[PDB]
């Protein structure tokens, strides 16, 4: 089946023009994609609230709704009522702009993840290159923020939170290489159909086992997930400046990097949209499956249901590795980060040049 | 009758049992049982609660969970 | 070094509003009363409120700058408001977010 | 010439969709306010008392080293790039020049992390 | 006048804009932001609550040691008057929609420092207009508790109508004084001092 | 100086295993229910 | 859209780092003109490669070699300025009067 | 939620009295304390469990001692009634007054039936008492609940 044809069909059987038809066809689902990402963050706000307090043996946020799930609802909307604060300095509109600088890119770069063969928005050539180049913009917002925050010890928070996110850009760059060589490509699509060709046995999981540890680690660093930047130094590190108005931006836009960061790597490594039995043998062992889409949309809920589970596994795993292992300083941080995941991750470049050179069977040809 | 209108009558009853019948048989085992499910079974738990969370926007300022009076002699 | 006292209703910061800000200098002492909704006041009493500021800062001269004389004088100006409400003057006011009485209840002089 | 690649409308519709959200937000959020801006006493914030040190950080070198290594290894990783993408047909005297390129990035790493190109002490 | 300290004397709605003002109330309801400030050990007291046997997270108030994201304070211990300007500027330093909570007997009031003392201010209500008192010595965390279901309660008494209240007036007045300039105060010059290594 | 890599590995594999076992206990303690009580629905005793 | 007015704008933007080159009010304002003078012959080459080259494509690859060269300079020109605020007291460029004939 | 409308207006405004079963876990009655304002109401928020008598507190004038250190003489402080007081400079368009008890749980029902008829001796100003209810907001009668 197809939505758009029969859209483009019914438009044309009414009478247009072919151009403006087709033109606004496209913001409903670019709002659509934006609405469920508002619906994700809610979700993952209420999911880290309530994990944080089933892991210190307690209970969340409560008498509120039924168990407390408008709460993320409730902050988000009493968030943009608060008086916004300027201290005394100058360039107002320097400081509104800051968050927005900050803002833009990670909410710009949903254009990239997919949610199956026709369930995506921008599959050109490089994905890739529009998530890392456009996720390297936030320390010029954050230094932007930084100098219009007039403070001496913000200023020096947001200089060291710059500094601790523009070392985790190089080896997130090269296990993206490292899956990109056997890939032979830098679109999401061939990626993920490399893996769903066959089922457990051509995930990118064994087959690159020290890259995806290294991005994993690696985004959990950009993140700030297991660095603390949020006691930095007096009490925080890019804070205590800002009204509700900027601090409700800047969570939603945390949240929105963890969520599409940990929708990324499952897509890069795992791989959304599979089924450990191969879909070809379900569809000669039921029927004829080729143009009937009783069995196709129920193939596509359980791939959406399949990226779903993925994306809360990786939620889940980070939220509960956050509160696991203890808190590192910054700088054994930046040190293990220059002399792990560089090296490591060169050498499996190699390993995989190798591996692609020696034997050119099982790998991408 | 037609293919089309199946489709539209699938499309409905997808979209009636995302909507209706599913948080409420949610609403119900998540405070039913609560104490007793294990780890995994909390994980199930949360995971219900996260997929069908248009659902529980709609289902939620409706319902009502509050502990039942007691009886004195 | 910015010198001020302000407990709820005088505020005497050592310095001057150019705009929305001060600067530190001891050249001039800026005199707030009653910043937030808790009293009415009017433009007789607010005069006699002034001119007993005048006299308080003309009575205290050739002593240096400290916190201590400035949180006595702003003491002294708030005993001369509190002074002033027992006088038979104006009081609290029915408006505000919150009714604290601070200074004193309504009582009966017979 | 004509303009014929995989698609671009997307990206820019999105990009204008984005774009008119937050400034849409901060207008409901100066529309919504209680009263209004223009606070009477701009203070900055300090934890407990008045601003009694200074205005000034020391000069320091670690960002400027970090940033520098930074920008060095990021011109090698667009370098890295497409000998990755056209590895499907190429051959092996392009995998042994790439490894002599990866060795002398190496031996530039070594050179940088023996001597004091980085150290936050 | 017979009268000490006289009292001054100071309509259709529609109800999409109620729904709306009970939705505007229900949000400050729901999320109420505090401010963790304490000097001894009613900040030990209300530090019991936020672990795992009272859950006073479950209200919906989350820990925030910023005076900037919190629409709520909550003074406690005893407070000198060396701190009471930085208690003023940390009140001053907050948003304008602020509640103050003021726990404890040496808060409210005096408490037992109110016999003889000289340096212990008599009642947080001189500094900051406290809306909901707290009596106890040391109270009961199920008391503050109530303090809290009773600020809840009065929050929902607001107007968005009467929002016309959270400002203060300018009522601004210059005049000149003729002090002596003072010394500066010590700022650090503890440990390579001239007097302490070479002794007088 | 090869034992100082050893010995700088042995330290990453125990680090490795003190990652595992506090994984581990925090599994472990979500079997146990919450002791927390609510307000004002469960009030305590008063001796 | 033709290239004659890609050509003006390159042109133009060439100027403009030029004027930015010689008054500036500063020294880093002439390493950032000196990057427009370098994107200005970068959108040269972008759109000679794409009016007047075909399939063999050689001008993106001398527009990726000049903007990692242009990072190069760019490392080298931050390098030499700061030295010179470790030496001297004062950054102006018209302070610089000491080699004199 | 629930829109809810006009109602509690004319019940407080056909009887004398009214008790209202609130939730303790939050706050309810703030929705028709701020809709008795919006209809030409002044609220006067009260403590049930500190007013010492009634009819000394309400109708008559009484007298505080303060709590002296020694320092200072045994000394009384005549207070005049409160709901007197705040009749006198109340009006700016003279349609009625209210008073709220907070915590009426801590109370005998002694008093009750004296403020059900001392609310009707003087048509002026209203009486609610709140109790801790049971799982819903409902209006009583409070003469109701005396007599029952
Ligand atoms: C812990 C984290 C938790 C995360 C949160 C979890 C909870 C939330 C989970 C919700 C699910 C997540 C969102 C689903 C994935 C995103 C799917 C999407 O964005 O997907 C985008 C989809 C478009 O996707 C696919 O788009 C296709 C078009 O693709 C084309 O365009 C695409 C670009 O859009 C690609 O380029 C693709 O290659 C290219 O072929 C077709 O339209 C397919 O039908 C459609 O499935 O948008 C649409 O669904 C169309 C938009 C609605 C338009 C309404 C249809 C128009 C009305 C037609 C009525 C016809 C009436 C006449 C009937 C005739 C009567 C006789
Ligand atoms: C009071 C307020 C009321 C609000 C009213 C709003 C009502 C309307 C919104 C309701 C949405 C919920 C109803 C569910 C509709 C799901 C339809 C669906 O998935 O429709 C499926 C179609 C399938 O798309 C077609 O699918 C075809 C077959 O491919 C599929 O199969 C292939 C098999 O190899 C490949 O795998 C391929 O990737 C996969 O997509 C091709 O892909 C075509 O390009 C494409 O047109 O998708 C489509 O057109 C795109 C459909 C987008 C739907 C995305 C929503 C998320 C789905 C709901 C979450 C799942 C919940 C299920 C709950 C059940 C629990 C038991
Ligand atoms: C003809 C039907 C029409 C249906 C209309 C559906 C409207 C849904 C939204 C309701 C709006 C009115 C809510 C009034 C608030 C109230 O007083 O408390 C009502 C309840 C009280 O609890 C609840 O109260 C109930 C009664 S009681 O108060 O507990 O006694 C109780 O039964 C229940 O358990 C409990 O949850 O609070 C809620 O939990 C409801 C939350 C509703 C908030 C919706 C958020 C809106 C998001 C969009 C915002 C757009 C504007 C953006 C601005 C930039
Ligand atoms: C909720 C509502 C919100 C408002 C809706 C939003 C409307 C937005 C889009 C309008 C819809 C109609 C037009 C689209 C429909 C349309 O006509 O497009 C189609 C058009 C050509 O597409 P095709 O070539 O596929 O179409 C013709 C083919 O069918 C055959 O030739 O696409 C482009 O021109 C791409 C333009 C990208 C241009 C390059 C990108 C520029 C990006 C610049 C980045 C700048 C950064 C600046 C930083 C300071
Ligand atoms: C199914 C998928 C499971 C994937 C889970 C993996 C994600 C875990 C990543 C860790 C995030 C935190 C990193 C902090 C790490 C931390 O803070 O300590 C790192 C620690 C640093 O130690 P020191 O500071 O002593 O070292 C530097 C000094 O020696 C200076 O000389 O040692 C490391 O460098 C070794 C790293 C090994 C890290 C191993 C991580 C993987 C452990 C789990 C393996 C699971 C196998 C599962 C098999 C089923
Ligand atoms: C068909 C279908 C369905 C179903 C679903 C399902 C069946 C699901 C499930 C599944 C699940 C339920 C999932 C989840 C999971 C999660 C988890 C469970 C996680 C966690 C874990 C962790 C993170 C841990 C860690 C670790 C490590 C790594 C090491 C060792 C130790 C440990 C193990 C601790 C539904 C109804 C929806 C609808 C649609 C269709
Ligand atoms: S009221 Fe009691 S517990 Fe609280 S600070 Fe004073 S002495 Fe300590």
């Amino acid at each position: 089946i197809d939505l758009q044809g029969q859209f483009i069909s019914a438009l044309q059987s009414l009478g247009l023009s072919h151009d403006l038809a087709k033109l606004l066809w496209l913001p409903l689902p670019m709002l659509m994609m934006l609405i469920v990402a508002t619906v994700g963050v809610l979700v993952a706000v209420w999911l880290e609230r309530k994990i944080s307090a089933a892991v210190q043996q307690r209970i969340g946020p409560e008498y509120i709704g039924p168990l407390g799930i408008l709460a993320p609802l409730a902050d988000g909307l009493k968030l943009i009522f608060k008086e916004d604060v300027l201290p005394a300095n100058s360039d107002r509109w320097l400081f509104t702009l800051g968050p927005a600088v900050v803002v833009i890119p990670v909410f710009l770069s949903y254009i990239i993840v997919p949610f199956g063969q026709n369930l995506l928005i921008s599959n050109l050539a490089m994905g890739v290159f529009l998530w890392i180049a456009l996720s390297s913009i936030a320390p010029i917002g954050l230094l932007m923020a930084g100098y219009a925050s007039n403070n001496k010890y913000s200023l020096l928070g947001g200089l060291r939170a710059a500094a601790q996110s523009i070392s985790y850009e190089i080896p997130l760059a090269l296990a993206v290489l490292a899956v990109a060589m056997m890939s032979n490509g830098l679109g999401t699509v061939e990626i993920v159909e490399q893996q769903s060709q066959y089922g457990i046995l051509s995930w990118n999981v064994w087959r690159q086992p020290i890259g995806f540890l290294v991005f994993w680690i690696a985004a959990l660093a950009e993140c700030e997930r297991l660095p603390f930047d949020l006691e930095e130094e007096l009490v925080a590190g890019y804070q205590t400046e800002y009204a509700g108005m900027k601090f409700a931006l800047f969570y939603l836009g945390a949240y929105v990097n963890l969520v599409l960061s940990a929708l990324l790597v499952s897509v890069l490594y795992f791989g959304g949209w599979s089924f450990p039995i191969p879909l070809e043998t379900i569809a000669n062992l039921l029927g004829v499956s080729e143009t009937n889409p009783f069995l196709q949309i129920a193939f596509a809920v359980l791939g959406i249901t399949m990226t779903l589970i993925k994306a809360y596994f990786f939620v889940f795993l980070a939220i509960l590795l956050r509160w696991t292992v203890p808190r590192v300083r910054i700088d054994q941080l930046l040190d293990l980060g220059w002399k792990f995941l560089l090296p490591v991750g060169l050498v499996n470049l190699l390993l995989t040049a190798g591996l692609k050179l020696a034997f050119p069977v099982a790998f991408g040809g | 009758v037609s293919t089309e209108l199946l489709v539209l009558g699938v499309y409905g009853a997808l979209a009636g049992l995302y909507l209706l019948v599913v948080p409420a048989i949610v609403y119900a085992y998540l405070n039913a049982r609560w104490y007793v499910a294990s780890s995994f079974e909390r994980a199930f738990m949360y995971f219900l609660v996260t997929f069908f969370f248009p659902g529980l926007l709609l289902l939620a300022p409706f319902i009502n969970f509050r502990p039942q009076p007691r009886s004195l002699n | 070094m910015l010198l001020k006292s302000t407990t709820r209703h005088v505020h005497i910061y050592a310095g001057h509003v150019v705009d929305g800000e001060v600067h530190p200098d001891t050249e001039t002492l800026t005199l707030n009363v009653d910043p937030d909704n808790e009293l009415e006041w009017n433009e007789a009493a607010l005069a006699k409120v002034e001119a007993k500021f005048r006299e308080l800062v003309a009575n205290a001269a050739g002593e240096d700058l400290t916190e201590y004389n400035l949180r006595r004088i702003g003491s002294d100006l708030e005993h001369f408001i509190r002074s002033l409400l027992m006088q038979g003057e104006i009081g609290y006011n029915l408006n505000s977010r919150v009714r604290n009485y601070s200074l004193g209840i309504p009582r009966v002089n017979h | 010439t004509v303009f014929v690649l995989s698609g671009y409308e997307y990206f820019l519709g999105f990009l204008i969709i984005c774009s008119l959200v937050p400034v849409l937000a901060l207008a409901a959020s100066a529309l919504l306010r209680p009263k209004s801006g223009r606070m009477i006493r701009l203070t900055t914030y300090e934890s407990g008392m008045e601003p009694i040190g200074g205005a000034w950080i020391q000069f320091n070198v670690r960002y400027y080293m970090f940033a520098l290594v930074f920008v060095i290894f990021d011109v090698e990783t667009v370098f890295l790039y497409p000998w990755a993408v056209a590895f499907h047909q190429l051959g092996l005297l392009a995998f042994i020049e790439a490894l002599i390129f990866i060795a002398i990035l190496v031996v530039a790493l070594v050179y940088a992390w023996r001597k004091r190109a980085l150290e936050w002490s | 006048p017979a009268i000490l300290n006289p009292i001054a004397r100071p309509l259709a709605e529609n109800i999409i804009l109620t729904s709306l003002n009970d939705v505007y109330d229900w949000a400050r309801l729901s999320s109420l932001w505090p401010l963790m400030y304490g000097t001894a050990c009613c900040f030990i007291e209300f530090a019991a609550m936020i672990g795992s046997r009272f859950d006073f997270d479950r209200f919906g108030l989350v820990p925030r040691n910023s005076p900037r994201q919190a629409d709520l304070i909550i003074t406690s211990g005893t407070i000198t008057m060396k701190m009471a300007p930085a208690l003023v500027r940390l009140y001053e330093q907050m948003p304008s929609p602020k509640y103050v909570i003021a726990m404890g007997a040496c808060t409210i009031t005096g408490g037992m420092f109110s016999s003889d003392s000289y340096s212990a201010v008599r009642g947080v209500d001189k500094l900051i207009p406290v809306d909901v008192y707290l009596p106890g010595c040391p109270p009961r965390p199920e008391a503050i508790m109530d303090a809290i279901v009773k600020l809840r309660k009065k929050i929902a008494n607001e107007h968005i109508n009467e929002r016309g209240n959270l400002a203060q007036t300018h009522r601004l007045f210059t005049a000149k004084h003729k002090m002596k300039p003072v010394p500066p105060i010590l700022t650090g010059q503890y440990l390579n001092a001239p007097s302490r290594q070479a002794p007088p | 100086f090869l034992n100082q890599i050893t010995n700088y590995a042995k330290e990453a594999v125990q680090s490795a295993k003190y990652i595992g076992q506090g994984l581990s206990v925090t599994f472990d303690h979500m079997r146990r229910r919450p002791i927390t009580v609510q307000y004002p629905y469960e009030k305590l005793i008063p001796s | 859209m033709q290239l004659t007015y890609v050509l003006i704008l390159a042109a133009l933007l060439f100027c403009i780092g030029i004027y930015g080159l010689v008054t500036s009010r500063n020294a880093v304002r002439v390493l950032m003109s000196i990057e427009l003078l370098l994107n200005a012959v970068n959108l040269n080459l972008i759109g000679f490669a794409n009016y007047l080259d075909g399939q063999q494509i050689k001008g993106q690859v001398f527009a990726v070699f000049v903007i990692t060269v242009a990072a190069a300079e760019a490392a080298v020109g931050l390098a030499i300025i700061l030295a010179i605020y470790r030496n001297r007291d004062t950054v102006d460029m018209e302070k610089f009067n000491l080699l004199k004939w | 939620g629930l829109l809810a409308g006009y109602q509690f207006v004319k019940d407080l405004e056909s009887a004398g009295a009214l008790a209202l079963f609130v939730p303790p876990e939050g706050g309810f009655e703030g929705r028709y304390q701020r809709r008795l304002r919006s209809k030409g109401y002044t609220t006067l928020p009260m403590s049930a469990p500190g007013l010492g008598d009634l009819a000394a507190y309400l109708t008559q004038e009484h007298g505080i001692r303060p709590a002296h250190t020694g320092k200072e003489d045994i000394r009384v402080y005549f207070q005049p009634p409160l709901v007197t007081y705040h009749l006198e400079n109340l009006p700016p368009n003279a349609k009625g007054l209210v008073l709220w008890l907070i915590d009426g749980k801590r109370l005998s029902k002694q008093e009750f039936a004296y403020l059900a008829q001392l609310t009707q001796t003087l048509p002026k100003f209203k009486v609610v008492v709140e109790v801790g209810g049971d799982r819903v907001v409902r209006w009583e009668p409070l003469a109701d609940w005396v007599a029952a």
